[PDB]
């Protein structure tokens, strides 16, 4: 699972 | 400055529920992307993550402790919460609680995703014990036989535990080991001097504190 | 989870050294990737953050590089202060992981062990129980291994190790074996041996005894 701000 | 600090006992007995609790100042668990995290290390050995809470309480755990953790936070009182239910032996190490970043914001825009890619302030961490032991004095043996020789200082309970070689005098060829904790919740320990085989009196100054047992141990060849 | 690997594990140097320690990754982390170091009794600190970031207040003498799974530490200097345990820790993935960390001692010359045995005292045996210990003196380097027989049987499960912190003036390490059985068990062998391997031992040296023997 990714982390938080992974995606940002 | 950002700082953090842990607390909650130092001691826990085995299928107790232990909280730990990391007050910090210098930030808001309501600002932008904040974390606050938790991380153990049980003596000599490596870092152990546990837990992330974040500002919109976005809440991480370490799938192989998940079911015995629960993380969370205070906004108004700057602190997050750490419970660890049933503990065991293995659970003692030093626990630390630590910052970390969120995003940088220009003009409450996100433009920097960088700096959240560590935890940057670390609280000094909370040393904690799991023993179902009770406050037990050593018993202290003899270690006899360049020639080596030492005193044992077994079963006590807890630490710490004070030795000095001939009342102060001795201190060069010493080595007074760190504790291990025995599977029976009681620590043992070793001080053993070394020196020259054709030597003079040697003595084991033993002090435990909060058994209050202070012992001197003369030990021959 | 994610893998995790430091190296080497120990890494032995001296003021004035470039030294370089690497971490890498079972599968990329891109370049959420941070580096502390940690002194004893202390909290690690934060030295480098997203793999190449130095680190507000942190000494230039610090560098990071690396991206995707293989990922690298430098102290151009090195500093009193550096002789520590470093550590990596990876923020792409749930959960964070922390590599297993080097440990950055003082060099010196390779020392065997004084190695010595200490067969339990007849106080403690009049308790019910036995501690055999093995004492390996000033030796260098950290690195050593303490394995126990009894009447040729290996033992597994019933020692406890310790290890001194390095020494200040002899750069050497000592660490103390205890081995422990009951009275009874004790009594019934004869030959208690600690076999001890290090780097400055051309062959294993064997220290032992024989219970009763007097």
């Amino acid at each position: 699972e990714l982390d938080k701000w992974n995606s940002l | 400055r950002i700082t953090l600090k842990e607390s909650g006992p130092p001691l826990v007995k085995p299928t107790q529920t232990l909280t730990l609790t990391c007050s910090f100042s210098g930030f808001s668990l309501s600002d932008f992307g904040v974390g606050v995290g938790w991380i153990r290390q049980p003596p000599g050995k490596a870092l152990e993550w546990l837990a992330i809470i974040y500002s919109d309480d976005d809440k991480r755990y370490s799938p192989s402790l998940n079911t015995r953790l629960t993380i969370t936070k205070d906004t108004s009182k700057n602190q997050v919460v750490l419970v660890m239910t049933r503990v065991s032996p293995v659970d003692t190490a030093t626990y630390f609680c630590a910052h970390r970043r969120g995003p940088t914001t220009l003009f409450g825009v996100p433009i920097a995703r960088g700096p959240v890619n560590a935890m940057d302030v670390w609280g000094q961490g909370i040393t904690v014990t799991i023993s179902s032991t009770s406050t037990k004095g050593p018993s202290v043996f003899p270690l006899a036989p360049t020639a080596a020789l030492g005193c044992l200082v077994k079963d006590y309970f807890p630490e710490p535990v004070t030795v000095s070689w001939n009342s102060g005098a001795l201190t060069s060829g010493v080595h007074t080991f760190p504790a291990v904790l025995q599977s029976s919740g009681l620590y043992s320990l070793s001080s053993v001097v070394t020196v020259p085989s054709s030597s003079q009196t040697y003595t084991c100054n033993v002090n435990h504190k909060p058994s209050n047992t202070k012992v001197d141990k003369r030990v021959e060849p | 989870a994610l893998q995790l690997t430091q190296s080497p594990s120990s890494l032995s140097a001296s003021v004035g050294d470039r030294i370089t320690i690497t971490c890498r990754a079972s599968q990329g982390v891109t370049s959420a990737l941070a580096w502390y170091r940690q002194k004893p009794g202390s909290p690690p600190q934060l030295l480098i953050y997203d793999a190449s970031s130095l680190e507000s207040g942190v000494p230039s003498r610090f560098s990071g590089s690396g991206s995707g799974t293989e990922f690298t530490l430098t102290i151009s200097t090195l500093r009193p202060e550096d002789f520590a345990t470093y550590y990596c820790q990876q923020l792409h993935f749930y959960p964070h992981t922390f590599g297993g960390g080097t440990r950055v001692d003082v060099r010196r010359t390779v020392a065997a062990p004084s190695v010595f045995i200490f067969p339990p005292s007849d106080e403690q045996l009049k308790s019910g129980t036995a501690s055999v210990v093995c004492l390996l003196n000033n030796f260098y380097p950290r690195e050593a291994k303490v394995q126990w027989k009894v009447d040729n049987a290996l033992q597994s499960g019933n020692s406890q190790e310790s290890v001194t912190e390095q020494d200040s003036k002899d750069s050497t390490y000592s660490l103390s074996s205890t081995l422990t059985l009951s009275k009874a068990d004790y009594e019934k062998h004869k030959v208690y041996e600690c076999e001890v391997t290090h780097q400055g031992l051309s062959s294993p040296v064997t220290k032992s005894f024989n219970r009763g023997e007097c």
